[PDB]
């Protein structure tokens, strides 16, 4: 599913990421912008390490979720990457959470570090009366 | 849980400026927020900055002329009021949360906040 703007910031704001560890539904709806494009279905195949990065955040199979062909793979959200790929974005969101969690916060994200930080980010959030 | 410190505040000719401070003790902030209460009008969000991404909001009628800030260092959040005008008179209040906000609340809602700071006077006269 490609999320429409206005509906990815109501979602995300209704499953608690506006805030989340201090960062604003504005960050998180740039993120998703900058990974995916709001798809939650948008894969990326990294034959560097043969890991796969999955669903509307970008998730990368070799620390977060369980692909079953990723050598050396944590599971570290424990869940399968699969669940990453469906139109229900419920479970990237507590996964991304806990991404955030790691020192690093939502610079562990290189496309948020290059698109979003030290960017006008108002833009994904302006509208939508969130 | 959250002690919230104010500083700052006072009284200023229109067009002059004031800065004011919140620090923030205890539990971790998550956003902080400067509120104000003007003479014979319902208390009201001024601006609010989130703690981990430094993101800001501001009311429409300050727009441009205040800026938020902080120095998480020092667990500390600053409103540089500029352009100051006789109905920006009021009590501010700093504010503060220490989780996400919920559906259907938005960042100038009191009912947003779950800590905040006792009151500071900022009065505004003409030239
Ligand atoms: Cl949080
Ligand atoms: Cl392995
Ligand atoms: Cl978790």
């Amino acid at each position: 599913k490609v999320f429409e703007r206005c509906e990815l910031a109501r979602t995300l704001k209704r499953l608690g990421m506006d805030g989340y560890r201090g960062i604003s539904l504005a960050n998180w709806m740039c993120l998703a912008k900058w990974e995916s494009g709001y798809n939650t279905r948008a894969t990326n195949y990294n034959a560097g390490d043969r890991s796969t990065d999955y669903g509307i955040f970008q998730i990368n199979s070799r620390y977060w979720c369980n692909d079953g062909k990723t050598p050396g793979a944590v599971n570290a959200c424990h869940l399968s990457c699969s669940a990453l790929l469906q139109d229900n974005i419920a479970d990237a969101v507590a996964c991304a959470k806990r991404v955030v969690r790691d020192p690093q916060g939502i610079r562990a994200w290189v496309a948020w570090r290059n698109r979003c930080q030290n960017r006008d980010v108002r833009q994904y959030v302006q509208g939508c009366g969130v | 849980q959250v002690q919230l410190q104010e500083s700052g505040g006072g009284s200023v000719q229109a067009g002059g400026s004031l800065r004011l401070s919140c620090e923030a003790s205890g539990l971790s902030t998550t956003v902080m927020a400067w509120f104000r209460q003007a003479p014979g009008k319902e208390r009201e969000g001024v601006a609010a900055i989130y703690t981990g991404d430094g993101f800001p909001y501001y009311a429409d009628s300050v727009k441009g002329r205040f800026t938020i800030s902080q120095d998480n260092a020092k667990n500390r959040m600053y409103l540089q009021m500029n352009s100051l005008e006789p109905e920006d008179t009021a009590m501010y209040y700093c504010a503060a949360k220490t989780g996400a906000f919920s559906y259907g609340s938005l960042w100038w809602m009191s009912r947003a906040y779950n800590h905040w700071g006792q009151g500071t006077q900022v009065t505004v006269s003409s030239h």
